[PDB]
């Protein structure tokens, strides 16, 4: 068959993850440009929310070194890709779990409906890469929001996985923050409500 | 906006490291038990963040100035170069790559580094910088010490530059390590060997080249980046 | 006083380096053009000095300690360790073993050293030692750096430690360099290659040795010398 | 045929020998003792006298970065193998060339008679080896004594060096330095006039 | 106003021949006997001339036209074709490539000559161009026969061209010979034995190339030729 | 480590080098424009110089068929690349030794002063590479001038020859050849005072 | 890198363990000395105790094949390797648990406190090694007491593992048989609450 090249292996983030990608967090001076957790700047268009959550291990602790990276699109369902500490709205963003209370947090909008290759209208979602010591290469998986239900009832991939019980996993908590819309997602990686991980 | 244009080659989870790897201890209870759901590609996956307006620094590149507190940092100067590529051999551009390593003994500058081993006061340890036009990056930093660590009772980390590379889309972003060229720790690391394939491991070490070395001043190590195939749609919908 | 009891094997000098080694470009006008003259063994070869009762500094075999200006050396920590053996495999016992090196950069600490790479304010980069009683040595030091120098265009020493071994007699003394295990600047060295068996070559190469390192410490490295081989005289004069 | 274990490979000491073996030489601090160039205290029997000695490779230039080491009988003919900085007199020493003149110097006791294997008496000498960088394996050579005429020319080691004319170039030259007795000893590497190098 | 924006790739002196090789005679007392001096680039050694606006004749590259005394050379009509390339594969564009040879019975046209064997009054033995935009140059000649030379008491030299090449700088400035592939003297020649490792031997033998040939007409060798790897500074 | 092609290796010019690179001196017809030994045009800025030397080999005799390559700066210190016959300068050109006599001839004019890569001033030099019969790979040397004595002095190229008695190998002899400014430059192939030869 | 001659690989004990190391549990005729579970005479000085416990699979069944073997210093920390039945004390015993009940007993006297290699002081503890039949290399633990909690927060052996409720898994529970101090210790070779094991 037809081979080609291969792709470079993943390894491991490790526990020092944010002497690189989150700086502040190691404990370290910061440069004057940050890729970090703040996806809208006040005035952006749409419906401002705080998004936060922790990250547990299959024996139920706290990984309080996990580094995530989000993707998403914007109010009106478009991805802005052109990344810039000047945009309203960024469509990337980076954060990470405090090593105290292993929670993350990141500030954005609720994105807008974004079609499928088929041309199937996708629930709101955002997309997570999960990264951490002892993940061997990045866990993929996507936080849609549980006020969004009929959308989420007919989302042609929240539809592919098999059992229902599961597609609950992926689903963020509505709450408040300091009185602010937020919703929660805590992630499990291993065990009794195992997180949904996708490949594509 | 970002436009869905493009399929991104499927990743081979048999030549990456799977999760279970229960020699890297910290895999066994931080690696699924269930399968890994499979999605087609959508404009979700195809699409992601470009750099090219990030505001970098001029020695984002450079650890050997970049963390400059009244002197140079003491190790084994060197440059890291080499070009990203897609599995189909076409460079990739404008691209972010960042890098992170410990000092010349091994010691991370991060609060968590257990490690006795001293800092260096001119050393930080991070850099970054964006592809040119024919995929090439470049950084200039000293070669990191290998440093011990709670695995095993005697386990090291062979040298190595942890390495996170964007690409065209999320679908290709990648995190890896940089090793060196004939460095004896490299067979015996857990981390390493959560690569099942040696050959596969063959890609993660850099080799020496003194093509590219500054004389009287630094050597030079490259480390070439394949990230997954692009291709174009074909025959979709219809 | 010593007297004369034993002979030494004559030296291979085709296993040695020879005096003319022009790819070393120093060695063309520094290598005699006649030939040396052999002369039978009297006690004034088979004799030498015995260090037994040198008075040795609480810290004279370890450079992580034995510069010490405020901290520690920035650098890999290793041990150093072997066996001084003769050619019969026998232990040279209670016998001097020096060292000297450049630091983690590459940079010697000796005024006539021009490389820019800096000083570290805690390395020395000497020691010595006595063999113990049963032929072993142990020194404590960072893993030197290689280092440019002006012989061809780009020529880069790889890492190595200069040592001087004493033995039993002004016969059996020595001056090598170790080198360490995978360099892949080693092939590349006209030094090194002064040396014309590649056989050789690999006994200047000190083996990692994970049994004897210190966790969460350092690491290790063994380097076994063997100087010529003695034996007692036998049917002379008569 | 029999084989035994291959012997380390000698290799150069490089410019930077002073490092290891001439720590004040290099620029350095000194340890407490050291292994230097003064084999004679003031009142060990014997002749006091000094040597010394400039190096030339094959172009006639000095060779500044040369290190010698010497092995020589005492007033006596013994040779004192216990080395100790409070002996009298000790056998072993070395000495290294300064930076600026290329000069060595050695202060010592003219060596007495010793025999050779078979019986024969060896005119008076100091054994030499000399290392440096552009030297791969360490040259061996004798210093003997213009003053002892009668002694070299029965020498039995002198003896077999075929040619007259290179024994003359191991017999250093009797002078005065500061007004105290001294011999010369310079060695050329290569070329016209080279020095006799032993294999033993 | 040429400019220092460039660094070439340090040379490998025992792949290139050593200057001295006694079975080669003259190279006894024409080699140096001290070591060469290194020295950093600077600008007067990464650049060199550009020949450009050299003005060449119609048939500077056609030695069966450029001595035409009223006909054609006696000889193997070839052309002589290749790249000229640097280290990192990059083509080496608007470079000089000049060459040199005897003629069909190994008779050089050259006043110090004193093989026996006669002059072609059509034939001189000189060519030049320039390598095109994309590296390619090419030459039309006839294949040089092999000589004798006074080194051993029965050297010959194989059949072969000299060349010459600037390149980008004068660091780049190469002389070299071209031999034809299958010349069983290749390995009886103490000037290719110059160099000491075969396969840099195997990088001056140009290969029979019938895809380049003219039917009915001339044969072709293919001769391509690598210049050292220029690279931009950096971090300097 | 990394390996990149390998260079086409170098082989001598040979004795019949003036076939290809020198015309008239091999006794032939030369083509309507030659590469040769007048870099100037009288009206060229600058010193007018004549330069000339001889070539030996290492027992003392002229090497007769000897070609010279050189590469030189303007008068005021601008390498200039673009070879034209109809330039008042050009910074290269090509000469060779006659066979009788065994000397060659250059008509320039005298180099200004150019920076090493380092920001540091040369002194006035020509940069020349030597071909012949016998050279396998041809010699590289620079030409100074010795009534440029103070600039010589601080030449970082010259302060790289460790000896100072070989820096006076690359200093031309003023002199005057027909009411003319003259400097000979004679180059030793081998042995005494052997002329310095680079490689970079 | 060097290798040194391979350990002798380990294999289970097997279900029939006891002949070899338990002979009484096996059915079988004893020895006249046998090493059995009693490290303390009553006279011996220190706190006298009884341990006892339960080894569960990773189903919660018990493994009534289990063999213990423990390593204690004796009430002042001091650890007595001389093993001698005549001893007051012996800091060695073995223990089985019984096929019916699944339950070991250890009578012995809590050890005191001893350094780590740093200094540092560890709490009381008793070293455990576990065999059994399915067991392929003996497991290591150790056995801390809960009336020691003090100690038992500053071990720096217990401050190795991660988490803290995996430190609980290594601490024994005081109770009362028949009026005299006891601490039950049961293992968990396998899933909730399993016991520390280390490697060393
Ligand atoms: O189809 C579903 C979507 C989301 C969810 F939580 C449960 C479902 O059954
Ligand atoms: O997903 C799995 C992968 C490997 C394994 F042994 C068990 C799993 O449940
Ligand atoms: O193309 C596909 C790939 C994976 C999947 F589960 C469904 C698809 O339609
Ligand atoms: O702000 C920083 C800049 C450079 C570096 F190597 C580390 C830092 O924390
Ligand atoms: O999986 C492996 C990868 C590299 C290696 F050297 C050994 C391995 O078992
Ligand atoms: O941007 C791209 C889009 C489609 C493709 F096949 C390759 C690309 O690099
Ligand atoms: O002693 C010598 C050794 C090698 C050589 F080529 C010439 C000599 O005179
Ligand atoms: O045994 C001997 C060895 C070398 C020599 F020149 C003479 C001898 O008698
Ligand atoms: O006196 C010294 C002591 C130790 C060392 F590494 C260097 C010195 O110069
Ligand atoms: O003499 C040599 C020694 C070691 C080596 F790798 C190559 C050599 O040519
Ligand atoms: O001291 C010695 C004397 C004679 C001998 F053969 C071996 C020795 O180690
Ligand atoms: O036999 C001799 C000894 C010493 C010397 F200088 C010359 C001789 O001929
Ligand atoms: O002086 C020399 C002697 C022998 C050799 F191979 C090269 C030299 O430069
Ligand atoms: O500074 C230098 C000196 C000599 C050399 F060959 C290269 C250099 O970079
Ligand atoms: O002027 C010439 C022209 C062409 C040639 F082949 C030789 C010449 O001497
Ligand atoms: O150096 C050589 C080159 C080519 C060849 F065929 C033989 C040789 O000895
Ligand atoms: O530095 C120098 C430059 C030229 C010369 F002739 C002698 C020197 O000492
Ligand atoms: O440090 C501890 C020690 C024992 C325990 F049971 C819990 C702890 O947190
Ligand atoms: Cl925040
Ligand atoms: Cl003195
Ligand atoms: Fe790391
Ligand atoms: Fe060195
Ligand atoms: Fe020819
Ligand atoms: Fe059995
Ligand atoms: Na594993
Ligand atoms: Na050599």
């Amino acid at each position: 068959p037809i081979e080609l090249l291969p792709e470079t292996p993943s390894q491991t983030a490790g526990p020092y993850v944010h002497i690189g990608l989150a700086l502040e967090a190691a404990g370290n001076p910061t440069r004057d440009q940050e890729i970090w957790n703040r996806l809208a700047k006040p005035d952006a268009p749409g419906e401002h929310i705080l998004l936060l959550g922790q990250v547990y291990d299959g024996n139920g602790h706290l990984v309080r070194d996990s580094f995530l990276e989000v993707w998403q699109a914007d109010a009106n369902g478009e991805y802005q890709d052109a990344y810039n500490l000047e945009n309203a709205f960024n469509s990337f963003g980076r954060t990470a779990t405090t090593f105290d209370a292993g929670e993350w947090t990141l500030h954005t909008v609720k994105p807008g409906v974004v079609n499928n290759a088929a041309g199937v209208p996708m629930a709101p979602h955002i997309n997570i890469s999960l990264f951490a010591r002892g993940i061997n290469i990045h866990l993929h998986t996507r936080l849609y929001f549980d006020d969004e239900a009929q959308a989420n009832a007919k989302c042609p991939v929240l539809n592919l996985i098999e059992q229902p019980q599961r597609r609950e996993t992926l689903i963020a908590k509505r709450c408040e923050v300091d009185g602010k819309t937020a919703y929660r997602f805590d992630i499990r990686i291993q065990g009794e409500g195992e997180t949904v991980f996708f490949d594509f | 906006p970002a436009q869905d244009n493009s399929r991104f080659v499927i990743r081979d989870r048999n030549w990456h490291p799977k999760a279970l790897t229960p020699d890297y201890k910290t895999s066994i209870a931080r690696s699924p038990r269930q399968a890994l759901v499979s999605i087609p590609q959508s404009i979700s996956e195809t699409t992601g963040p470009n750099f090219s307006h990030l505001g970098f620094g001029a020695h984002d590149h450079d650890l050997l100035l970049n963390f400059n507190n009244g002197g140079l940092p003491i190790g084994e100067r060197i440059i890291v170069a080499g070009r990203v590529v897609d599995q189909y051999g076409k460079p990739v551009p404008n691209t972010l790559v960042e890098m992170w390593q410990a000092n010349a003994g091994g010691r991370y500058r991060h609060k968590n580094d257990r490690y006795l081993a001293p800092l260096d006061p001119n050393f930080g340890g991070v850099g970054r910088c964006l592809t040119d036009s024919d995929g090439y990056y470049s950084f200039r930093t000293i070669k990191p010490g290998p440093y011990p660590w709670r695995n095993g009772p005697n386990d090291w980390r062979p040298a190595h530059i942890h390495f996170g590379i964007s690409g065209p889309s999320i679908a290709t972003k990648l995190i890896t390590q940089l090793y060196f060229e004939g460095d004896p720790l490299i067979p015996m690391c857990p981390i390493v060997k959560s690569i099942a394939n040696p050959e596969a491991v063959q890609q993660l070490i850099a080799k020496l080249d003194m093509n590219n070395a500054n004389p009287m001043d630094c050597l030079a190590y490259r480390f070439d980046i394949v990230l997954r195939g692009q291709r174009k749609t074909h025959f979709e919908n219809c």
